[PDB]
């Protein structure tokens, strides 16, 4: 089943909105945008903060629609699983809504590599945001505990806490 | 995908990490053909908070890759804040714009220098996809 497509946009627009919150960054910063999907969140960084940005995303049918979009941003088929292919010190940040969780489906290890790399190619005390779904604690803990193996401090922040339908999980951390 | 974007893409295969020839990639002067997009406007600002990091070498290699040899061959330098800019600054500044930002290969490829694997552009979008 289903959500009408103006309905993930205005939550995805929101998510992203409060992602630019949590990261707090400098205008006209270059950042790494994980899991752009149709490049929505893409739009947001270049209007809200005028920044310059790569979006990564797995699916040939979500970058084609980025493409019908009259984005500013560089779409690129990958896999972040596979790692962050640009090198060390390339983003001042980087942001990923609704998509990371897609890492824990060899699980553990792709973590990893999802980590160490983007852990480098981050600047020194380069911020990552990422909005995601977790399916339970274990896996959010996983996650967590991925991130701070491989360098990254910072932690979890939970809105409407007490709302089973409006939930939302934020990773929040720096390198 | 912008000329800015080949300044820092290098090879995704792992065996490649540590390779000093996994960045730049070798991109193909006979295959990619170049657009070049006015609708991205100026940013003085980012070009600035960019720079220190860029890798001129590796600008200066792609770009004669690309049949462009009409560059400097030292590191353009600015002032630390844009109301420092001089005409010449500003010139420089907005030369760095068109080269970087306005600048993209639309149809493509190009191949990492340690392990020769190729990599396919299409419609501006490189494929950064892992065979078997
Ligand atoms: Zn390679």
């Amino acid at each position: 089943k289903y959500t009408g497509s103006t309905r993930v946009q205005h939550i995805q627009a929101k998510m992203t909105l409060r992602a630019l919150e949590l990261l707090n960054l400098q205008p006209c910063s270059f950042i790494l945008d994980i899991g752009c999907g149709s490049g929505l969140s893409g739009e947001i960084l270049t209007q809200e903060g005028d920044h310059v940005w790569c979006g990564l995303d797995i699916s040939p049918s979500m970058l084609a629609t980025g493409l019908s979009r009259e984005l500013e941003g560089d779409l690129m088929l990958q896999d972040m699983g596979t790692g962050i292919p640009f090198r060390a010190g390339s983003f001042d940040a980087a942001i990923s809504i609704s998509a990371i969780q897609w890492l824990c489906n060899d699980p553990k290890q792709r973590l990893m590599r999802f980590f160490n790399t983007l852990y480098a190619a981050l600047k020194k005390g380069g911020k990552f945001v990422a909005q995601f779904y977790p399916k339970n604690d274990d896996q959010v803990d996983d996650i967590l505990q991925s991130a701070k193996v491989a360098g990254f401090s910072g932690g979890l922040v939970v809105d409407d806490p007490e709302s089973k339908k409006n939930k939302k999980y934020y990773l929040v951390l720096s390198s | 995908m912008k000329f800015l974007t080949t300044n820092f893409l290098k090879c995704s295969v792992k065996a490649c990490d540590t390779s000093n020839d996994n960045f730049p990639l070798q991109y193909d002067g006979s295959k990619c053909q170049l657009v070049q997009d006015e609708s991205i406007e100026f940013n003085p600002e980012f070009l600035l908070n960019i720079v220190d990091r860029v890798d001129w070498p590796a600008v200066l290699t792609v770009a004669a890759e690309l049949g462009n040899n009409a560059l400097p061959p030292t590191k353009p330098s600015f002032p630390s804040s844009i109301q420092e800019l001089t005409d010449d600054d500003m010139a420089i500044l907005n030369d760095l714009h068109t080269l970087l930002l306005q600048t993209s290969i639309a149809e493509g490829e190009m191949k990492c220098r340690n392990c020769g694997h190729i990599y396919y552009i299409k419609n501006g979008i490189p494929n950064l996809l892992l065979p078997p």
